[PDB]
RNA sequence: UGGUGGCGAUAGCGAAGAGGUCACACCCGUUCCCAUACCGAACACGGAAGUUAAGCUCUUCAGCGCCGAUGGUAGUCGGGGGUUUCCCCCUGUGAGAGUAGGACGCCGCCAA
RNA sequence: UACAAGUAGUCAGAGCCCGUUAACGGGUGAUGGCGUGCCUUUUGUAGAAUGAACCGGCGAGUUACGAUCUCGUGCAAGGUU
RNA sequence: AGUCUUGGAGGUAGAGCACUGAUUGGACUAGGGGCCCCUACCGGGUUACCGAAUUCAGUCAAACUCCGAAUGCCAAUGACUUAUCCUUGGGAGUCAGACUGCGAGUGAUAAGAUCCGUAGUCGAAAGGGAAACAGCCCAGACCGCCAGCUAAGGUCCCAAAGU
RNA sequence: UAAUAGCUCACUGGUCGAGUGACUCUGCGCCGAAAAUGUACCGGGGCUAAACGUAUCACCGAAGCUGCGGACUGUUCG
RNA sequence: GGGGCGGUCGCCUCCUAAAAGGUAACGGAGGCGCCCAAAGGUUCCCUCAGAAUGGUUGGAAAUCAUUCGCAGAGUGUAAAGGCACAAGGGAGCUUGACUGCGAGACCUACAAGUCGAGCAGGGACGAAAGUCGGGCUUAGUGAUCCGGUGGUUCCGCAUGGAAGGGCCAUCGCUCAACGGAUAAAAGCUACCCCGGGGAUAACAGGCUUAUCUCCCCCAAGAGUCCACAUCGACGGGGAGGUUUGGCACCUCGAUGUCGGCUCAUCGCAUCCUGGGGCUGUAGUCGGUCCCAAGGGUUGGGCUGUUCGCCCAUUAAAGCGGUACG
């Protein structure tokens, strides 16, 4: 439910996806990270949902990385109107990721278990994962 | 049926004006006629090329136009007599 | 020194660039041929158009 | 050594170290020119007691800043495909944050 | 011409019949290929958008007075009633 | 006019944090919850329980840019090609455009949707292909021929060509 | 039933005695896959190559181009 | 993105804008209908915001002193461009916030809009150079007609005068629907009429599938222990085109709209009947799922109603398509 507490513009366009990721296509900061190798939109429930399939499960075993912020707002129109005259209301956040860009990174837990939670986690996000790990 | 929607308040602008360079580099240009239709000093006038009131650039001699970076950054017109 | 050429596919939908090109070598109409000096500025042309054209040396 | 110009800071910022008879600069005191929206630090004024402390000028350095192609890639002109919000192949073209390293100054003209 | 569906034609085409403003002729045509009338209005009409039942007649950018331009004339620093 | 060479402005794609915002973790501590007492907490001792400010690392932006192309555009020089350009005058119609690539808006990155820029076809273009099809592909019809070579597409029969 | 039962999986010993068990990338393929007058999502027939990928050579294929003849409009002059 | 209602109508800044310019939408953000006799011109001189530390009245900030400090601060105001060699800040003098103009050029359908060196007459500043034809650049504003006022070496109908009109200067418009119809203007028509449109709405068709109906994927949990007998959170995926819809593509030289009656006919995502798996299936009875479209799938009360609730039954009282047949 990452709200970004304050922005300098409520509505901006819904832009495009091309190419690999910027930055953060690798895991930096645990042990292992899941990676998105398609690009499309993610949103606070998806990460909401993930970040609680993971930590849940994890219990006390260690500490969960979040790479992902969903500082874009996506508006839309209220339901039953003729479309145009101004833009919609916004109503939810959302976070770009383009393919390679690594989400979530696990640190002190076993590979097993973090490899099989990840999996867990990853039928939560609308796209196809590979899993990866630190050098 | 029907819903109502309004107030987009935003459909508003100027008439813009027209900002660009109207002398290319190695042109020849006549006394008076304008290089540079800049809205700021965006590039400083040098020999032989004034600066209006309105920060626009203009031919004081009739020659060839010439430009050239001014310093580390900027740049400036110059007029070379021919 | 002296290339000919040969307009192989039709200018019918290519672009007007492709097609103005095309024009100022005098190629009225599709496998006419064509015989020109060789330079830059030729070179330039036939390496531009490239998919219209077919150049052989004589 | 002073003066005064051009050059993208490759000239800067820092850290240390040397100089002054002459040149420069601090210094000495407002007597009259001039001044401090309060004042001789500042403006000007007329000297020359002592000091290289600072300025200024030279020696050194990659800590910061600055400059910087090579091959990569991302992008992309033009063609051609694909299961086509997006991907891929071919002729070129060529990102920048990264290192190879350059650099802690180069050219003048008048007075020594 | 009674085992074949056809904007009805055209181009191939056997067979049968006839013989011309004589010419690489006329009529009919089994069978094969191709093929959604005309007009208006439309981005778009075979259109399930509009008009015509068919035949014949009639039925729409002219004339006057000025203006302007091209062209052709007779005169020309004059022309003209 | 095209192309070759040279020179220009231009801040998009890209990239990036140097600015403006957004923003994740470590270190750290100012300041707050933290109860005890002395008590007006004077201060101590007070949980990582929060936690500003800095620095190490890291991720984003149409209205952020220390950078920055490809193309496009504006000219000069000459070189080859091409021959269409400008001035005046006479006569128009056009002001309902559509679709397909590519870059965007609105829309839910829905629509054979709407509105832009760019290129093409149709509009106003028949022919061959995609079964039938305006906009998809190839390709331009002055006429005749019981000629030949090809483009897309295709070669087992319908149905020309390779079981 | 609760150990108390042929009994079984951890584990090592013997039987013959040769290939056997995990993961990564990747071509192609399977299920996921329910609509209404009739097969109805290759055009039909039908095809296990008459599909696909790669490579080579033939041929067909337009009112395109060339071939022969003719009409006309232009620029150089018949 | 049919009308009505709502909102808007001129000008200025930016993004959308695809590295020249230009470029729309009832696209995304703001502002203007002024202000300044100095906030102008010129000469001369500097330099910021914030922070740390000492200082009382006095703190978080009043006013001081040191240090750091490329611009965070300012620039009349709204954004952008640009500005510390000032375009920012201060002082003295001054009114060029001038007249006649203007080579050329930008911008442009037209109307207009913009810059402009340079010349002459007189100045202001400064010794001079040399600067000054309003704000640091871009908004702060409107046609013509008519009328008012000042100057006129202009004309003034027999002549001299006048009245009146010219030329120059200049005032009167939220003419804001802002290229402005007139000095002078609101509504109903379901008594309504005519010319046109599928250029444009209601029904149906078509495109899409947000919504709707189904189908699932992951598994936390419930289920006495057992995720998966049964149900399934949080999240994701799809199919269908029956509802509400978005679009306006055919039909406005006419395609008849709800419900019922008559007649049916099709899909299977099955209400019964047939055949099976599992079950938290003892048996009669059940729940879930699979195959299955052959046949069947009721009479009344209420309401125009389909839809619903109710009564009485049956093995069951299926859901949908066919121009909501």
């Amino acid at each position: 439910m990452l709200l970004p507490k304050r922005v300098k513009y409520r509505r901006e366009h819904r832009g495009k996806m091309r190419g690999r990721a910027k930055g953060g296509t690798e895991v930096h900061f645990g042990e292992f990270g899941i990676q998105a190798l398609e690009a499309s939109w993610i949103t606070n429930r998806q990460i909401e949902a993930a970040r609680i399939a993971m930590t849940r499960y994890m219990k006390r075993g260690g500490k969960v990385w979040i790479k992902i912020f969903p500082s874009k707002p996506y508006t839309a129109k209220p339901l039953e109107v003729r479309m145009g005259s101004g833009k919609g209301a916004p109503e939810g956040w959302v976070a770009v990721v383009k393919p390679g860009k690594v989400l979530f990174e696990i640190s002190g837990v076993s590979e097993e278990v973090a490899r099989e939670a990840l999996r867990l986690a990853s039928h939560k996000l609308p796209i196809k994962t590979k899993f990866v790990k630190r050098e | 049926s029907k819903k109502g929607v309004g107030s987009t308040k935003n459909g508003r602008d100027s008439e813009a004006k027209r900002l660009g360079a109207k002398r290319a580099d190695g042109q020849f240009v006549t006394g008076g006629s304008i290089l540079y239709r800049q809205r700021g000093t965006k590039i400083y006038p040098g020999e032989n090329v004034g600066r209006g009131g309105d920060d626009t650039l203009f031919a004081k001699i009739d020659g060839t136009v010439k430009f050239e970076r001014f310093g580390r950054d900027r740049k400036k017109v110059s007029v070379y007599p021919v | 020194a002296k290339l000919e050429i040969t307009l192989k596919r039709s200018v019918i939908g290519r672009p007007e660039d492709q097609r103005v090109t095309v024009r100022t070598l005098g190629l009225k109409k599709t496998n006419q041929t064509v015989v020109h000096e060789d330079n830059a500025a030729i070179r330039g042309m036939i390496n531009k158009v490239s998919h219209l054209v077919s150049v052989k040396e004589q």
